[PDB]
């Protein structure tokens, strides 16, 4: 199952992960793709915040869903 | 300036591995961001290498 993430710059990232994996693991995949640490990147879906102790399955996300990401700031 | 990302970006794109311009999503990302160095990378690399 593959899903697309949305960045603050307006860019949809393409990644491949399983629903049984943890949100923190998906964050690591993001770090290697864009070049930003996981602890400074948040993942939001539907309107609720996703915790590193929870998994994508807990938010009924499947291959084809668009997930949002919002953490770390450059300016002020 | 001092250093440029043009060498890593075009080398990836030409024959080497996806380095700056490369790194999967990064390929287009260099120019489509804000800095000048990245700007040249996709601009000069993605445009000239793909078209020519």
């Amino acid at each position: 199952m593959l899903i697309k993430v949305k960045t603050l710059t307006g860019k949809e990232i393409e990644i491949d992960i399983e629903p049984t994996d943890k949100v923190e693991r998906i964050k690591e995949r993001v770090e290697e793709k864009e070049g930003i640490p996981p602890q400074q990147q948040r993942l939001i879906y539907s309107g609720k915040q996703m915790n590193d102790e929870k998994t994508a399955a807990d938010y009924k996300i499947l291959g084809g869903s668009v997930l949002h990401l919002v953490l770390a700031l450059r300016g002020g | 300036g001092g250093i440029r990302k043009t060498r890593e970006t075009e080398r990836l794109r030409r024959q080497l591995l996806e380095v700056f311009w490369g790194q999967d999503h990064k390929v287009d990302f260099i120019l489509q961001r804000e800095p000048y160095c990245r700007d040249i990378n996709q601009l000069s690399e993605a445009l000239l290498s793909l078209n020519f």
